[PDB]
């Protein structure tokens, strides 16, 4: 067809990022996925004129366990202009959405031949005992954020007949994938999936259960005694302090003043009847979220993850600090029972998830682990088409106990 | 003799210009040659002349090879290309091969045509005598000796070149590095060296000649740091200079080719060495060799004596990694597939750094070694770790930080590593309990540090330069002198806290490790963090 014309954005060059080393097992995976695309003209191998490229990698899926190829398109994205789809806040409400992945769609499509340059990548060999394997594309990219958008048209159409004859559904689309959500009960939801599948396999684009607003923010809830030691008191009251940055009308001073006097940890205190008060009034302004906290589109997302051991993990996601526009808790998948980084990335993409499914747009990642660990694991255990941004952190002890709330 | 293959197309940096820089006319005998020299290439059809209509120029040179053009403009202004090296085959990677040969692809560079529109900006001038009129102008037709592309494109044109002999040969091992092409198999030397005569020819049929096997490079082949044979790799045994008198720079460059030797032949040690640097002046200045310097560098010429040999990678095998703590932040580790046989093996020194502990040091091991398996192998080793999974369990589920250690084995090789102290959980009962506060002039760096416990005692110190935190974790340093085998201590430093958690058996903080010492010595110990300035 007729290719529309890509540019970067002004003054920036193509990515120049290095492969990170892959097993063997996935080399040949790629190897063999990719002397197949080149047949099917997809992509072209490359020279040495061309100083550009990026990482690749191959993951799997359940029932699939057939190898899927995965490019980081992160700084590509970053450098590519702007464009054209919009977001809806329905299926933030509906009874259930279901992903779907339309990525291979985009194959179909040409891209632009000046463009191309940019895509270069490479196909490592094991103890460098061969050159790399150099291709580019010559279609639409997976992953590539130019590729939903030029892929906007046919798209629309494909889907219009679904559309137009089931507005009691929602159809969202984010890169290469597409969530569909109905509070029609599951029978007629997976039926009727099923039946949009067929609608888009019968184009040729191929497509193989969620439930939002279940996820309600979690309360923060105090200890209850019949008898509080010093102790007891000391670790409560650092809660309230730090917690008075969210609810300002926190106050701590009658449980301070107990505490008063050089005493002993496991020595008993009984409450005075002010701070009996004190307390439950804290116990009150802590039932529901700070007021005030409004989703800004202009400013960018962020997710913070703490570790709270025994498999647990808590997160916030928000925009200024302690300004939380939801917050929660997550217990690690059936079989994990052993490692973090498994856990960790499970955690990172269900948190994505919810993001792009409420605002449409990924968070910006803030994690507690150390830059070598994740960059040496995290690929082994992802299984989403996107990948967000990433930073590694040092843990406050504070906005740990906190959470554990 | 030239060659039939498609040149690639190269142009010259976003918006600059071809070189242009002046020639150094020559003695008569520096010219008289580049004449010759340049006659030939000439003949050869590998240069051409060229007129006035290129305005550019690169600075040549004559050099009598005992026993050249100056690019250096150029390729400044020359487009970028990917890499000419992403990274070298290590031997513990290469698996053995029956009969092994590497052919000096050498002077290959010339027989590559470089692409005719870029050829203009190679244009070069022979100066004259007496600087007449005109001077001898010439360009290349052929990848330049000395250009930025040159290997580049050298490299691909291999490639290609090569793809076909590598389909219909396929248990046939080609590897190129620079201009040299090593090739190895499992057939009997004369079925190999009939392949090889094949291949041989092959090339030629482009245009690239080659060595007959009578002036052939032969095994053991010399691979950087590694003497290469076919079942067999070995370490290329070292020297160390004796002499009477150590100068600085010296020193230096001791302690360097021994610190690549530790990797080989861990027990090398160095510590006393590198104290001769210490104040020195000049890189020149000589310095007495002290005698427990003495001792050490004599000691090393021993170790160093006995070479090393190796093994290749069977694939049909598991991968085995164990590792050795040989100090505090010194790790030792050694791969191989059957016990006692090597593949590879190496150290890590840990500069303590703000806070680690040994764990978590043995964790950044681990993950190391990992990685650089991965490169090597294509996969990762199974470990054979002295640290009790107990111990383990313990530490990981509890730290405040994401961590994991692959399908591991505990091996009951002391020193095994292990948690110095686990601070409690909850309160003591039966404890005395010490409220501490430490607080000093930013400013003065006047301090007090002090305490008073629920059992009436207390004491309080002055300190005089001191300060912002020093105080803090003084406070708790008293505390722990004075408290006895149980204490509660609560205190209001983030910092003191928040680093005591993560348990470190190790600091940068002489300080530090003086609570350190002191936790260790307790027999249970309770911290408890109070918000301060209430
Ligand atoms: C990929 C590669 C790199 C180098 C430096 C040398 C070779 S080789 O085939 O010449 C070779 C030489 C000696 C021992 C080996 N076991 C191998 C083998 N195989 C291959």
């Amino acid at each position: 067809i007729e290719t529309v014309p890509v540019k970067l954005k002004p003054g920036m060059d193509g990515p120049k990022v290095k492969q990170w080393p892959l097993t063997e097992e996935k080399i040949k995976a790629l190897v063999e996925i990719c002397t197949e695309m080149e047949k099917e003209g997809k992509i072209s191998k490359i020279g040495p004129e061309n100083p550009y490229n990026t990482p690749v990698f191959a993951i799997k899926k359940k029932d699939s366990t057939k190898w899927r190829k995965l490019v980081d398109f992160r700084e590509l994205n970053k450098r590519t202009q702007d464009f054209g789809i919009p977001h809806p806040a329905g299926l933030k409400k509906k009874k259930s959405v279901t992903v779907l992945d339309v990525g291979d769609a985009y194959f179909s499509v040409p891209l632009d031949e000046d463009f191309r340059k940019y895509t270069a990548f490479t196909i490592p060999s094991i103890n460098n005992e061969t050159p790399g394997i150099r291709y580019q594309y010559n279609v639409l990219p997976q992953g590539w954020k130019g590729s939903p958008a030029i892929f906007q048209s046919s798209m629309t159409k494909i889907l219009e007949p679904f559309r137009k004859q089931n507005p009691d559904i929602v159809i969202y689309q984010y890169m290469d994938d597409l969530y569909v959500g109905s509070d029609l009960e599951i029978g007629q939801h997976r039926t009727k999936i099923e039946e949009l599948r067929q609608h888009l396999l019968r184009w040729g684009l191929t497509t193989p259960e969620l439930h939002p607003d279940k996820w309600t923010v979690q309360p923060i809830v105090l200890p209850e005694k019949d008898s509080w030691t010093v102790n007891d008191i000391q670790k409560l009251v650092g809660k309230l302090n730090w917690a008075s940055q969210i609810y300002p009308g926190i106050k701590v001073r009658q449980l301070c003043k107990l505490l008063r006097g050089t005493k002993a940890l496991t020595e008993v205190i009984p409450l005075t009847e002010e701070a009996e008060l004190e307390l439950a009034e804290n116990r009150e302004i802590l039932k529901e979220p700070v007021h005030g906290v409004y989703y800004d589109p202009s400013k960018d997302l962020i997710a913070e993850i703490q570790k709270q051991g025994q498999g647990q993990w808590t997160y916030q996601i928000y925009q200024e600090p302690f300004k939380n526009l939801k917050t929660g808790k997550y217990a690690r998948m059936r079989g994990a029972h052993t490692n973090d980084v498994k856990q960790l990335t499970e955690a990172v993409q269900k948190i994505t998830t919810e993001s792009i499914v409420i605002w449409g747009k990924t968070p910006k990642f803030k994690l507690p682990i150390q830059k070598e660990t994740w960059e040496t694991w995290w690929t082994e255990y992802w299984q989403a088409t996107w990948i967000p941004e990433w930073e590694f952190v040092n843990t406050p002890p504070l906005v740990k106990l906190w959470y554990q709330l | 003799p030239i060659s039939p293959i498609e040149t690639v197309p190269v142009k010259l940096k976003p918006g600059m210009d071809g070189p242009k820089v002046k020639q150094w006319p020559l003695t008569e005998e520096k010219i008289k040659a580049l004449v010759e020299i340049c006659t030939e290439m000439e003949k050869e059809g590998k240069i051409s002349k060229i007129g006035p209509e290129n305005p550019y120029n690169t600075p040549v040179f004559a050099i009598k090879k005992k026993d050249l053009v100056d690019f250096r403009e150029l390729n400044k202004r020359t487009q970028d290309f990917w890499e000419v090296q992403l990274g070298i085959p290590h031997p513990a990677g290469l698996k053995k091969k029956k009969s092994v040969t590497v052919l000096d692809v050498g002077d290959a560079y010339f027989s590559v045509p470089l692409d005719e529109d870029f050829r203009k900006y190679t244009a070069f001038t022979i100066p004259s005598i007496n600087n007449e009129t005109p001077g001898i102008r010439y360009q290349y037709n052929v990848l330049p000796q000395g250009w930025k592309g040159s290997p580049a494109i050298f490299q691909s044109s291999m490639t290609k070149i090569l793809e076909p002999f590598r389909k219909q040969n396929p248990d046939i091992v080609i590897y190129q590095y620079m201009d040299d092409l090593y090739v190895g198999s499992d057939l009997e030397i004369g079925q190999h060296r009939t392949k090889i005569e094949e291949l041989r020819q092959h090339l030629l049929r482009w245009g690239l000649t080659t060595p007959d096997k009578k002036h052939q490079k032969e095994p053991p082949f010399l691979w950087m740091g590694y003497e290469l044979h076919p079942d067999k790799w070995t370490v290329q045994p070292i020297v160390l200079p004796e002499k009477d008198s150590w100068t600085v720079n010296d020193i230096q460059k001791l302690v360097g080719k021994l610190n690549w030797a530790s990797q080989i032949y861990p027990g090398i040690k160095v510590r006393q060495l590198c104290k001769l640097l210490r104040g020195t002046k000049a890189l020149t200045e000589v310095i007495p060799l002290t005698e427990e310097a003495e001792l050490e560098l004599a000691e090393n010429r021993e170790i160093l004596k006995e070479p090393v040999h190796g093994v290749y990678y069977d694939p049909s095998k598991d991968l085995i990694a164990e590792i050795q703590k040989q100090g505090q932040g010194q790790w030792t580790y050694q791969i191989y597939q059957e016990p006692f046989k090597n593949l590879k093996t190496g150290k890590y020194a840990r500069m303590r750094g703000a806070h680690t502990n040994d764990v978590k040091q043995l964790t950044e091991a681990v993950q190391k070694i990992t990685t650089e398996s991965i490169v090597i192998w294509g996969k990762t080793p199974k470990f054979k770790l002295p640290i009790q999974k107990e111990t383990w369990e313990t530490w990981w589920t509890e730290y405040w930080q994401a961590t994991w250690i692959p399908e591991w084995e505990f091996v009951n090789t002391p020193p095994l590593v292990k948690l110095w102290y686990q601070l409690e959980k909850e309160p003591i009962v039966g404890a005395e309990t010490f409220y501490v506060d430490g607080a000093a002039n930013r400013e003065t760096k006047l301090g007090k540090a002090g305490y008073v416990t629920n059992r009436g005692r207390q004491k309080v110190v002055t300190l005089t330069d001191t300060t912002n935190q020093k105080t803090e974790l003084q406070a708790i340093y008293l505390a722990l002198q004075d408290s006895g085998l149980e204490v509660n201590i609560v205190t209001d430093s983030q910092y003191a806290l928040g680093i005591i958690q993560a348990q470190p058996d190790q600091s940068e903080s002489e300080l530090v490790n003086q609570i350190i010492e002191q936790l260790i010595k307790k027999e249970k110990v309770y911290l408890a963090w109070v918000p301060a300035h209430k």
